[PDB]
């Protein structure tokens, strides 16, 4: 081997439907849908979950 | 034979937080209008936000400057939060030039006429060296909604300069919306309701204009409804 050239790519992967999310307690899941802020449930104060 | 709501006192508790009241609401329309406006506001309010940044000594989001402690990527993340009001143009080029030790806040941006920096205390970076100097040129666009870099990549349009740093665009000034329909004792009536909309924004869109534009959008869609072809 004369020489070698290594190239590092960096990629920002955003969460999307189908990715796997979990808690610390053994609960798992596949991200099923991304909802708009307005559709999400909200408390009296107006903060959405 | 109906009543109709007139925009009444608009209390401003803080620069960002505002309460808007609508007094003469018919029974049942309190919640209808509350929810319709909440939806329109949270989804469709047009605002301006930074789309891309060029800093001098940095090739890509992942490099680092001498004399700063944030990574360039964190600088972009801080810029995403930058609350700005553009008046006339759709795309403005702001210039930030700071030297010496200190926190580079949003106030240090070169003061242009048409652009208003709502929160001048908003931090961007921290220098840590006497001779360390940061310069950048931030391109700010007007838009509605939320547009990420990866989607606009289809429309690259000569992104050739490697110095370009794309930022995710949150083209939306409204952070939070709540409403309460409460008994509106009108001096000659028994059962009338008042809608109180409490809204928290980044301090660019004014409440009156927000509510007016939201009602405008809903009314335009209703116009679409009035005619029905059936052809």
């Amino acid at each position: 081997v004369l020489k070698i050239v290594k190239v590092y790519l960096a990629v920002k992967r955003r969460i999307q439907p189908g990715d796997k999310m979990a808690g610390r307690h053994g609960n798992k899941g596949v991200i099923s849908k991304i909802n708009p802020i307005e559709d999400m449930p909200y408390d009296e104060n107006g903060t959405p979950v | 034979e109906f009543l109709k709501p007139r925009l009444v006192d608009i209390e401003q508790v803080s620069s960002t937080h505002a309460k808007v009241t609508l007094e003469p609401l018919e029974r049942g329309f309190g919640h209808t209008l509350g929810n319709a406006l909440r939806r329109i506001l949270l989804s469709s309010m047009p605002g301006c936000a930074v789309t891309e940044v060029e800093i001098d000594g940095v090739l890509h989001e992942y490099s680092t400057k001498e004399g700063v402690q944030e990574d360039i990527l964190e600088i972009l993340l801080n810029l995403k939060g930058l609350a700005v009001r553009v008046q006339g143009k759709d795309e403005v080029i702001l210039t930030l030039n700071k030297s010496g030790i200190g926190p580079v806040t949003a106030a240090d941006i070169t003061h242009d006429g048409d652009v208003e920096i709502v929160k001048p205390q908003h931090v961007i970076c921290h220098l840590t060296d006497e001779n360390a100097s940061i310069s950048m040129r931030i391109k700010v666009q007007r838009g509605r909604g939320y547009v990420p870099a990866s989607t606009r990549i289809h429309s690259e349009e000569d992104e050739r300069p490697i110095g370009r740093l794309l930022v995710d665009a949150c083209y939306s000034p409204v952070e939070r919306i709540a409403y309460n329909v409460e008994a509106a004792r009108v001096e000659q009536r028994t059962d009338l309701d008042k809608l109180v909309i409490e809204m928290e924004t980044n301090g660019t869109i004014d409440p009156e204009e927000a509510i007016r534009r939201a009602a405008t959008i809903l009314a335009e869609q209703l116009e679409a409804f009035v005619d029905l072809r059936d052809v």
